[PDB]
């Protein structure tokens, strides 16, 4: 009689379904999801240091909105810029916006130094009803609105080295009024100009006076514009009118920092990978959920589900 | 599979397997049987985990990158930006989608590869003691009781203890 | 006796060479190239919308050069601009000319709408013998060239409300006299001003008197730039001379359109991907006849010749 | 190849095999022939078509890009968007030669590979009735006309009809 | 590795074969002793050469390209050309991960395979003359001397000399 | 008694570690390193053609900063400018100073051709203490500093065709005097206007007249412009003062060459592949020696190591 033995391999009621070189669909005993493709809905506020902007924009808070006073020299690893954000200041621009939010966003830090800048001649602390802060009229906490004094507005000539061995960040702006009357009640003279300076760079600004649409409304309009300032140089201000003045300097630094436009609320939680529509698990090596991460993420792909076989072929009996 | 056993010569798998992957079934003078085969099991389930350690939680931190969605049509920087971006991601994509075709391919035929080396182990164990029926069974042509089974499993089965009631067997008219 | 079984493989006497791994030559029994390396030489009409420039670069269209008439409202998937293309109406020069041109490449369309702007005190329609359509003095067919009236040029102050639900794109410029004469001919005043501006946005141009080298022998120019106008929004311009006037809007939409820069032939026939070469069959994942494609396409590769097996090695008797 | 048979200890292909890629060549009491197998010839074609399916056909959309030829000399932008489009050509090129040389190497194995298994089927099947001559050929040791080599060729053969004839023509001195 | 003999039947490998990659080791009535086989040896060697040939000396030039360093902090633009380089790094870095984890499979699985292909083609050519031992060696079942042994390693040993002899000694009780 | 016959493999008691699909550590009998990691220090001199900065930019050097006299005329493969290269002529800046310094490394060539500008009414080759040449106020040597002649500066209005079959690079400049005082010893006028034009392109610049931060006690500067004047074209300068005049052209070519910031030392040996840190061999696929390279170079990747398997699975006895 003798025996039979017989070798053979396992097999499963439920195979699933994988792509191979040969197959886009054969049957394995077991497989894994390598694509993640959900969020939890929330911004987890660990591991990374999470500024929460709120109704401020990161310009916003480094201009110093009143209603984001209490963003000053608060640092991030991540400022989330919320949809709902609306300035509610001194209506303004910024030329190159983008590239003045993504190097403060990187800096990580809204660190401010305020500096005795020699204002002689001019009257300074300007404010308008354009922006209220504790229901008194306003301005921009970091920045300095110089106006005519007896109504003069003399020729200003103001220097500020920087003995610190960290560049120096600064911010100002141009004022442009309605009206060539507004332009003579403001600063004594017709015309403005402002030039910013350094060893190694000038901006030359004159202010365009003339009615823009209303915005809040009010139709006279600040453009700003900023300057870095490296160790051994000098900040130069040499000014005949319609200058925004700096009151100081933004310290400047490098490291992981960001800014990601969001509405996902914050959690308490813990997530090493953030995208606008919440933090993502990272165990996945990709993921579809947004091409917009900050972290350690999965990386974003195309696809919203690779199976990776972790069985052998199904073959039901 | 590339070796030719796993939906090869072996018909199918067995559902009712469940403490392995490979294994054995035996019918001898003392009833019928299942046994796990660990060492192949392991060897399968090794190589498998060695490549999840590969890509599970393995992931790469980035922090300040470009913009990728914009409220304002600028033209060229914008255009430039958003084909970078697009760019990236087909990249990537095709490296997800080759990835896991290769992964795939490559799991399925090392699982039937353990399957045939546990087979060709056998066959080689059994000497001139049985015959190879082609469907993954050995025809043993001798009393196997359940601890000659056993032995067989455990690598300790003698071949010269049985072979001259084997070969009278096999060769008989 | 008994027999003799072989088994064996089949073989052919014309066999191809592939790369493997480890060999970049192994003849296989059959293969299959997978780079497309020609053309058909046109540009099959079908199945996008096709719009061949012709003699007109899109911004001639755009600006309604009278060569382009026939352009007025047309829509594309793929803009043609053939090298041979040559502008015909006053000379003029755009500032970030390649965002202008790929923002309407983009957008997929001309359709313009006139607007009644409040143009008082000023003439309206001025025209000139460089831009002659139909044998008459003309100019741009969506510019308005306003000049002096009763030698007076009074400041405009005219506002236009974007109340549609669409973006508005604005196409307008500066003229510049080649001298301080025919300035004071023009435009009453020696110095022009143009101030244009939205509640988002704000471009001031002073006007440049001087002579340029002459272009079809006019030796002043017209710069030309553009204003988007979102929704909620208005258009202000506030000028005192030298303005080249919007007569309405450009719908900017969003799509699948774009522009590309080919002298191939447009022909009656069907394929999905075009290339500055011509249309090229699709079949194949790579490409190496063009890096410039449109539509559902090959990839560009460097390679001239990829061959897939698709059959054993070979092995001749 | 991977797998040793063709090229391998099959000495060569056959150009008279034209309807199929593996078969049999037999000579026995009532002449020589040559029988292509469908099965073996369809499990190849099928894994080439499955690749071919994977690549052929299956092309991308794009629209509006950057441009990639310049009239003018500008610089830095300039500079920008040729690495860009370089860079992506470059890593395109890569994925097409990698691609290729693994699915060449893949395709030549997996052809091997069923010239083996249908070898190895063949082997089991005989049992004790044939042996490997080592050039793919097997020497039946028995009387076999045509209907018995197509019952080979078609799974039907029945060893044990055989096997007395062929063990003693095997085991004679 | 995929086929089951280095570092799978064959216990281990032989630190004193310096003259090849594959061989044979013997013992018989005059001794014991080792030689290499070349050809096994060459095909490796040949494949292992043709995968260099694809990597070593095969550099790309490229020129003027994008700046890389910045000594100034300039926003939009500088980001998107530190971008663009770090996308291309880590596209060519997976490049090269996955080039040498798939070649060193590759390199394994195909030195296994000539390892086996060796073994197998031996095991033919000894007929019904040996029997695997299960290890890598075969018992050999009659006298066989160097000039013997060497017929073997040349391919020149004709198994009908020696068949008689075997057959006894192999079925013997 | 019979035989045995083992068949088997090598086996080496010093085996390597490679990574595989499945095993990120296994020991194979012998590797080989894909990944160059060392540099020999020095910039070989061969095969590419260097040129070493030494105290010169590149722009320093175009400019004609007296240091830089012994580089006229000269052509590179790749020019190599050192990080202690210093400016010791007029202070100067450039907008868009990293687009020339590009342009001009792309080009490859300082070849310098002089042209016969006609300057009448106006005072030539204006000198400076800030820019010393073998003892004497100099200037830059490629620029022509124009001031006044009879306290007058009539309108310059001149013309050069460029009838050759390359484009022709002209750079210029305009001067920023310190005090509106020295502006009308310079120029006798208050304001300056500088106009450069083509056919196809105008370039207006006003001085700004002030004080900025001095650089080597010099608070006055020139800002440094440039223009590309086609075959068939036309380049008209029409100015009233402050103009620093082209003296010529420069050939702008197309071809291989490019620059590199590094302080290795020029050696002299033979090497294609040429990074900051010195050459590298170029015989392994990949590096991570430096992004920035030059010539035909091993790609660079962030691993430090990648060995590729070159023998079998190493089973030690
Ligand atoms: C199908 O294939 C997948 C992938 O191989 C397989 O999923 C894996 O299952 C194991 C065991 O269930 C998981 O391991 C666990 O992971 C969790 C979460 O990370 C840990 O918390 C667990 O740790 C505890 O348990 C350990 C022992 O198991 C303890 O040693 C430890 O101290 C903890 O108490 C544990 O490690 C593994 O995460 C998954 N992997 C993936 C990628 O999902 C699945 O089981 C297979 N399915 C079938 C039916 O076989
Ligand atoms: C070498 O390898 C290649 C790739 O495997 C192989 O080329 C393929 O050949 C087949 C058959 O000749 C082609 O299939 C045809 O494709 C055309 C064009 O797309 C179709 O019009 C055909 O459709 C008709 O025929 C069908 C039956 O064959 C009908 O069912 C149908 O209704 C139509 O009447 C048909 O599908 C295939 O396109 C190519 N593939 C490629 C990539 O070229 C070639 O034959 C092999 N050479 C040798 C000598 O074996
Ligand atoms: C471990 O694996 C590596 C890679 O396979 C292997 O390294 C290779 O060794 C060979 C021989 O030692 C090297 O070939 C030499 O290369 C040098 C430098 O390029 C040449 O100058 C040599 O040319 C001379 O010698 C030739 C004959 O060998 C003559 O024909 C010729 O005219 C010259 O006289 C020679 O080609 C090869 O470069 C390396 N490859 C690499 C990538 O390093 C190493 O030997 C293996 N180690 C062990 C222990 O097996
Ligand atoms: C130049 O044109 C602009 C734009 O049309 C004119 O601006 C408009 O000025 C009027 C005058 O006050 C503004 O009206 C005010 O609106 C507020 C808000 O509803 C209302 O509370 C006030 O009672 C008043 O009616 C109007 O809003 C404003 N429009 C815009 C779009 O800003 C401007 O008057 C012109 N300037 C000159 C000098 O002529
Ligand atoms: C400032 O310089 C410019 C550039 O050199 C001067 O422009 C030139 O002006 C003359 C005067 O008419 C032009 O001549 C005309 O050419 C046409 C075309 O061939 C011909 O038909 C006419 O009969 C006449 O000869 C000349 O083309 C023109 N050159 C260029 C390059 O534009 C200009 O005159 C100077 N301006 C002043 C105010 O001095
Ligand atoms: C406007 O402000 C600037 C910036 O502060 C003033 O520049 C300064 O001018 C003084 C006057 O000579 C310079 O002093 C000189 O320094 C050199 C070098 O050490 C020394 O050798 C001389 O004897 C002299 O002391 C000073 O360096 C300079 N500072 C800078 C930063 O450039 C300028 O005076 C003001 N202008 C007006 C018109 O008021
Ligand atoms: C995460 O958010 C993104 C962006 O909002 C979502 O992607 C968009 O989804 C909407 C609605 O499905 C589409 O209209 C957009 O075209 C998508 N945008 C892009 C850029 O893909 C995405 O669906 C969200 N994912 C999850 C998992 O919540
Ligand atoms: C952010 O802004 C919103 C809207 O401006 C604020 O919500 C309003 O707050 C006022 C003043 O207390 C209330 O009267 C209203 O009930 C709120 N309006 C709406 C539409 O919600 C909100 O409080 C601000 N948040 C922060 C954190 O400053
Ligand atoms: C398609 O057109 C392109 C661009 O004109 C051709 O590529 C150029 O070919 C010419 C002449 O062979 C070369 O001088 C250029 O250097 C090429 N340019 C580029 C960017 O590669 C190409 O040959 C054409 N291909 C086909 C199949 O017609
Ligand atoms: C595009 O422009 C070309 C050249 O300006 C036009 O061809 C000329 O047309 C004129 C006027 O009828 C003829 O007298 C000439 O025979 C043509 N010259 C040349 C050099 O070809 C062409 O007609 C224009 N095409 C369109 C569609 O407007
Ligand atoms: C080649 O030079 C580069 C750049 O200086 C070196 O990379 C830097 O190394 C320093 C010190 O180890 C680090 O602080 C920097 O972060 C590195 N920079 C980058 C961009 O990686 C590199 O070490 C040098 N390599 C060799 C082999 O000499
Ligand atoms: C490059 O510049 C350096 C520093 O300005 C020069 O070195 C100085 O040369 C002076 C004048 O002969 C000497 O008195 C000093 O000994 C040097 N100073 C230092 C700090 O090294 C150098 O000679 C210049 N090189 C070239 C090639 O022009
Ligand atoms: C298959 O079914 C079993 C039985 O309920 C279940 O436990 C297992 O998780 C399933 N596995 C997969 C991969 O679907
Ligand atoms: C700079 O300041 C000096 C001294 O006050 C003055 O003469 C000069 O006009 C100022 N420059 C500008 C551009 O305002
Ligand atoms: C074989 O091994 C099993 C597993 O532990 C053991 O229980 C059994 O007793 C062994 N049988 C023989 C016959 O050696
Ligand atoms: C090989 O030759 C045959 C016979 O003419 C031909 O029909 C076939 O298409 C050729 N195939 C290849 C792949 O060259
Ligand atoms: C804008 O229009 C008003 C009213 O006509 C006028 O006073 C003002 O000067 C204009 N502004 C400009 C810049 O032309
Ligand atoms: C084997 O199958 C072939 C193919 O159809 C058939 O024609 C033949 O009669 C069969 N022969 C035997 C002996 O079963
Ligand atoms: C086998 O080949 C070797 C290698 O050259 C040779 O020296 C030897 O004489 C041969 N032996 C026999 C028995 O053929
Ligand atoms: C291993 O050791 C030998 C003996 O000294 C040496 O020659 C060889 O180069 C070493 N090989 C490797 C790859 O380490
Ligand atoms: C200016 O200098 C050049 C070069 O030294 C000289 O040839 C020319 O005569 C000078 N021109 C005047 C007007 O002095
Ligand atoms: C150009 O030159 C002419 C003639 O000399 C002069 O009338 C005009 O004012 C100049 N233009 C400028 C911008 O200097």
């Amino acid at each position: 009689p003798g025996a039979t033995l017989c070798l053979g391999h396992h097999a499963v009621p439920n195979g699933t379904i994988v792509k191979t070189i040969t197959n886009d669909q054969i049957e394995v005993t077991n497989a894994t999801e390598l694509v993640q493709n959900s969020s939890i809905g929330e911004i987890c506020d660990s591991p990374h240091q999470i500024l929460d902007g709120e109704n401020c924009t990161l310009i916003d808070a480094l201009l110093g909105d009143p209603q984001c006073d209490g963003f000053q020299n608060k640092k991030w690893d991540l400022f989330v810029e919320r949809s709902k954000a609306y300035s509610n200041c001194y209506p303004y621009d910024v030329p190159d916006y983008a590239s003045l939010r993504s190097l403060v966003a990187s800096s990580g830090t809204l660190e401010f130094n305020n500096e005795s800048f020699n204002w002689t001649g001019v009257t300074q602390n300007g404010t308008s009803s354009a922006c209220i802060r504790r229901s008194n009229n306003s301005f921009f906490s970091r920045l300095n609105w110089l106006t005519q004094l007896n109504f003069k507005y003399p020729a200003l000539n103001v220097t500020m080295p920087n003995n610190e061995q960290f560049d120096k960040l600064y911010i100002w702006g141009v004022h442009h009024p309605v009206t060539d009357k507004d332009q003579i009640f403001l600063y004594a003279q017709s015309s403005g100009r402002i030039t910013v300076s350094t060893k190694r760079s000038q901006q030359a600004v004159i202010p365009n006076i003339g009615y823009r649409p209303r915005i809040r409304n009010i139709p006279s309009r600040i453009s700003i514009y900023w300057t870095i300032v490296k160790p051994g140089d000098i900040l130069l201000i040499n000014s005949t009118g319609n200058l925004i003045a700096p009151r100081g300097y933004f310290k400047i630094r490098s490291g992981k920092s960001s800014i990601m436009r969001s509405d996902a609320p914050i959690g308490k939680c813990n997530s090493e990978c953030i995208t606008p529509n919440g933090s993502i698990p990272n165990d996945k090596p990709f993921q579809n959920v947004n091409r917009i991460t900050y972290g350690a993420c999965p990386r974003y792909v195309k696809q919203s589900t690779l199976k990776l076989a972790t069985g052998m072929r199904n073959v039901p009996e | 599979g590339i070796f030719g056993a796993i939906a090869g010569f072996i018909e199918n798998g067995w559902e009712g397997m469940v403490d392995g992957w490979y294994g054995f079934r035996h019918q001898n003078s003392e009833g019928r049987g299942q046994a796990a085969d660990l060492k192949s099991t392991q060897a399968a389930i090794d190589q498998i985990n060695g490549k999840l350690n590969r890509l599970i939680g393995k992931t790469n931190e980035k922090f300040h990158q470009i913009e990728k969605e914009f409220s304002e049509v600028e033209g060229r920087i914008q255009d430039l930006e958003k084909y970078v971006e697009d760019t990236k991601i087909d990249l990537w994509s095709y490296n997800a989608e080759l990835l896991v075709a290769l992964e795939n391919q490559h799991t399925i035929d090392l699982t039937d590869s353990e399957m045939n080396k546990l087979f060709e182990k056998t066959k080689k164990q059994l000497r001139e003691n049985a015959e190879d029926m082609g469907n993954g069974c050995f025809k043993i042509y001798h009393k196997c009781d359940n601890a000659c089974i056993g032995s067989i499993r455990n690598g300790t089965y003698d071949h010269d203890v049985y072979r001259d009631e084997a070969l009278n067997n096999r060769f008989q008219i």
